């Protein structure tokens, strides 16, 4: 089967203004490809097909060029409802493929995340586990590094990560991170902390707590 | 915008300023036709919109088989003066398309194409060797027979179809009804290329979508009736229900460049006396464009369709002349190249109709004249080789033949000469010279006076030599030129 | 014009499931029908497809013999059986009709019809409630954590849906143990810590549990 290779991987552009997204294929699809809109939790809406025919209902800021290995896709001037994820499909040969997709995220100013730290449940501590967690809020861009040190020694591979979709009215995503260890390992250890660096922060901030002072 | 030089000397014209479009290659598309495959209509109701169906059926079913034993037998076809075709090289001119046509047979590869068309018509396969084609299905004639008329087959009642079914039967099934046909006359090679293999409609959204510029995707889709006469259909197979035959299409692959054509007429003598004439015309009749450093040659009018301004020729029947031939318009002497003349003794009243004007060689009492469709005759021409603008000309009249000449628009300029028939010796000027040089011509020439050299220099020499003295019976000895007895002297 | 999936479920792992797509308002036979799935948060993937007749049909590689599709088009209806189903053929599957037509006099292209599609799910734990604890205290922030349940989705609502604000709930994440978990936070004025009661709102729809937490300092 041919690959489509969405690209870039995310692209960032301000309210009203031209976006551009490219598909390569791996063999020549020629023209038959298509480009589809997907906003966050509803199917592919179609945009265009033949590359460069719109879909009846799909307004004229969506254009598309192609017929080769290489291809574009063109929204004019972003709209409200135009930040979504777009989607690359050739129909040349059976088996259908797709492109990766390409987010494009409203661009804002740079906003540094707010840290916040909170520790294992009096409840949960019962349980035989406890999950410490890290929180950032409402920070821009996305890319955020949250670290973990437990009595200051670099934790790796017992934390998860989930982060929001970039809000409407702020446009600002937000993250967690879990750091889910035994209860035993718990209490052997005093100092908990968790490390963010992002682009807003002058040099990277740390939240802290003892085991037993809270 | 054209203009046009007449050389007086010469006897010639050129028209300059065209562009040219110039057929270097080939690419071979693939265009199916999706077919039921029914050997047997059972269905006894007798209704007349049943029959016609059924006659119908019958037509496609004799189509198919015709074209059945088309594909058995591998396709083929075959596609001087003072011109120098002769010169010509020879060459297979579908043999590209013939190949792909071969590739298709292959076990196995019509379903590669099957395949690829499966969501969408026009798209690209490429074959078992690896050659990539567009394939696009123009005709899905298996779909209607199944969507439509599959109770007349296999149906006896077999209800009863609406005359709008007829109708729309007839209708889908004639296209295979006349592919077929042209197929059958022509031996499974058409050219040029129909409505009914390609449509307009078809053949654009082939151009659009084939690997080349867009500055050639624009001349091939502004010209689609040129690419249609430069194109071949060519049968190559039905099987596995898809008809499939594979149209191979022109690719320019020298667009703009100048272009000019070279017109060529009788130059002859004006000598009182018939038969005393000495005669001479330039043989490098016809098309000549810049390609790659080199300029093309297209000897034969047939070669070259001259729409508007872009001149599209096929470099298959050409040749490729270094450069300097551009000389013999201006020093047709000049020895860097030798240009090609015919010579003969036949004075005989020509003319010839240019892009711009007309050349007239009046030779006889032949009459001559060019006159306009108000003023009557405008010029009367005298005995010689001349020229006339087409601006304010519209015939020119030669003998019993009236010419009428191109009304299109452009400069035309006349450059004097002396008619270089002058310059020869009329008794060592060969008329003998079919296919000949100007260097060819001077070689017969320097051997015809070189017997003379040789011929008066033997007959001198033996000047210097002494007679027989008097047979009288005296001796003689020689004295200041003369014999004189020995006598005087004893 | 409608495509609905019917007959996603929870599957363990090595067994069999089957899907089916009925078809609504335009004439079903003549369009061409794939299967196209999506993984959670992730690409489409084409699964299979069948056209008009059952004619050709055919498959990714991911799944060969594992998977079949078939049509009735007399239920007006499609098909795709799912065997030696493995754990990560979980994923949103999708009806998806091939605007291609082949044979119409004006063609169109591309997927022009989506159903909502169903939600696959191949895993070997078990239906769970949500273990919710309590996530605690210029502006201040608090929570609660919703930990160890199965299968998604979940739905947090902050005091019985009165805070609306500045409430951001998480995508669960997949722990190791196949179990999901995930935390919902508000950020709220912090002289209204002792003054407003803050109750966090659970609910998971697969186990019946709702689950309603007080958060204090």
């Amino acid at each position: 089967e041919i690959v489509m290779t969405s690209s870039p991987a995310t692209l960032s552009v301000s309210p009203g203004e031209r976006v551009t997204l490219f598909c390569r294929a791996s063999q020549s699809v020629i023209s038959n490809l298509a480009w589809y809109q997907q906003k966050s939790g509803q199917a592919p809406r179609l945009l265009i097909y033949g590359a460069s025919t719109r879909a009846t209902g799909i307004p004229s800021r969506f254009s598309g060029s192609g017929s080769g290995t290489e291809f574009t896709l063109t929204i004019s001037s972003l709209q409200s409802e135009d930040f979504a994820v777009y989607f690359c499909q050739q129909y040349n040969n059976w088996p259908l493929t797709f492109g990766g997709g390409t987010q494009v995220n409203v661009q804002r100013t740079v906003a540094a995340p707010s840290v916040f730290i909170f520790p294992p449940s009096d409840e949960q501590l019962k349980s035989g586990t406890a999950s410490v967690v890290c929180l950032l809020n409402n920070f821009y861009p996305r890319e955020a590094k949250v670290q973990w040190k437990v009595d200051n020694a670099l934790q790796s591979g017992n934390s998860q990560e989930s982060v929001t979709e970039q809000d409407s009215k702020d446009s600002t995503y937000s993250l967690s991170s879990t750091l889910t260890l035994s209860k035993a390992d718990y209490e052997k250890h005093k100092v908990y902390a968790c490390e963010v660096t992002h682009q807003g922060l002058s040099s990277p901030v740390t939240k802290s707590f003892n085991r037993g002072e809270c | 915008n054209i203009t046009e030089e007449f050389y007086q000397s010469t006897c010639s014209a050129v028209s300059k300023g065209y562009l040219s479009a110039l057929r270097t290659g080939w690419y071979t598309s693939v265009i199916t036709i999706e077919l039921s495959n029914i050997k047997k209509i059972k269905c006894n109701g007798t209704d007349a919109k049943i029959k016609l169906i059924k006659q119908e059926l019958d037509k496609y079913k004799n189509a198919v088989t015709e074209l059945q034993l088309l594909m058995q037998s591998t396709p083929a076809t075959n596609n001087s003066g003072r011109s120098l075709g002769f010169l010509l090289g020879v060459g297979s001119a579908i043999a590209s398309g013939v190949a792909v046509s071969k590739v298709l047979h292959l076990e196995g590869e019509v379903n590669k194409i099957k395949s690829a068309l499966l969501s969408t018509n026009k798209a690209v396969v490429s074959l078992s060797n690896g050659v990539s084609v567009l394939t696009s299905k123009v005709l899905d004639l298996k779909n209607y027979i199944d969507k439509q008329l599959l109770p007349i087959v296999n149906k006896q009642s077999c209800s009863i179809p609406n005359i709008e079914t007829v109708i729309e039967f007839q209708q889908k099934n004639n296209r295979l009804l006349e592919i077929t046909r042209e197929f059958s006359v022509n031996a499974g090679v058409t050219t040029p290329v129909s409505t009914y293999m390609l449509t307009n409609s078809e053949l654009l959204s082939l151009i659009n979508d084939m690997p080349i510029t867009n500055d050639q995707k624009k001349l091939m889709s502004n010209n689609v009736q040129i690419v249609r006469q430069q194109s071949y259909s060519i049968m190559s197979i039905i099987k596995e229900e898809v008809l499939a035959y594979v149209v191979q299409l022109p690719l320019y692959g020298v667009i703009d460049t100048p272009c000019w054509k070279l017109h060529t007429s009788p130059l002859c003598t004006t000598n009182t006396k018939e038969g005393s004439n000495i005669c001479l015309t330039r043989t490098d009749r016809g098309w000549y464009c810049d390609n790659a450093g080199s300029v093309s040659f297209f000897p034969q009018a047939e070669t070259c369709k001259v729409q508007s301004n872009r001149v599209f020729c096929d470099t298959m029947n050409s040749l490729t002349l270094p450069s300097e031939v551009n000389l013999c318009n201006v020093d047709i002497f000049n020895p860097k190249y030798d240009c090609k003349i015919m010579t003969s003794k036949t004075d005989v009243s020509s003319s010839v109709i240019t892009s711009l004007g007309a050349i007239v060689s009046c030779y006889g009492k032949t009459k001559c004249t060019a006159s306009n469709k108000n003023r009557g005759i405008i010029k009367t021409f005298s005995n010689g080789c001349d020229y006339v603008s087409n601006k304010g000309v519209d015939t020119v009249s030669v003998g019993n033949t009236l010419y009428y000449v191109n009304k299109q628009e452009g400069k035309s300029l006349y450059v004097k000469g002396e008619p270089i028939i002058n310059f020869y010796d009329p008794l060592v000027f060969p008329s003998d010279q079919f296919d000949a040089s100007i260097s060819q011509v001077n070689e017969k020439i320097n051997q015809s006076l070189a017997f003379i050299r040789k011929s008066d220099e033997l007959l001198s020499a033996i000047g210097g030599y002494i007679p027989e003295a008097p047979r009288d019976g005296q001796a003689y000895v020689r004295k200041d030129g003369e014999w004189v007895l020995l006598s005087t002297f004893l | 014009v409608q495509l609905v999936e019917s007959g996603g479920g929870l599957v363990q792992p090595r067994r069999s499931l089957r899907l089916s797509c009925a078809a609504s308002g335009f004439t079903f036979d003549d369009y061409t029908i794939h299967w196209v799935r999506q993984a959670p948060g992730k690409g489409l993937e084409w699964v299979s497809g069948i056209t008009w007749n059952s004619g050709y049909i055919g498959y990714a590689d991911s799944v060969k013999g594992r998977f079949t599709i078939s049509r009735d088009n007399a239920r007006n209806s499609l098909y795709l059986q799912m065997n030696s189903l493995r754990a990560e053929d979980t994923a949103l599957y999708y009806c998806v009709r091939d605007a291609y037509v082949s044979g119409s006099d004006y063609y169109y292209y591309g997927l022009d019809v989506w159903g909502r599609g169903t939600l696959v799910t191949v895993s070997s734990a078990s239906t769970k409630g949500p273990s919710v604890f309590p996530l605690a205290p210029g502006t201040a922030a608090l929570g609660c954590l919703v930990k160890d349940y199965f299968p998604e989705p979940v739905t947090v609502s902050w005091n019985s849906g009165a805070l609306t604000s500045g409430v951001h709930t998480f995508p669960a994440v997949l722990q190791s143990s196949g179990l999901y978990s995930l935390s919902s936070v508000v950020t709220v004025p912090s002289s209204s810590l002792g003054t407003q009661t803050y109750i966090c709102n659970v609910n998971h729809k697969p186990s019946n549990t709702k689950v309603d937490k007080k958060v204090e300092p």
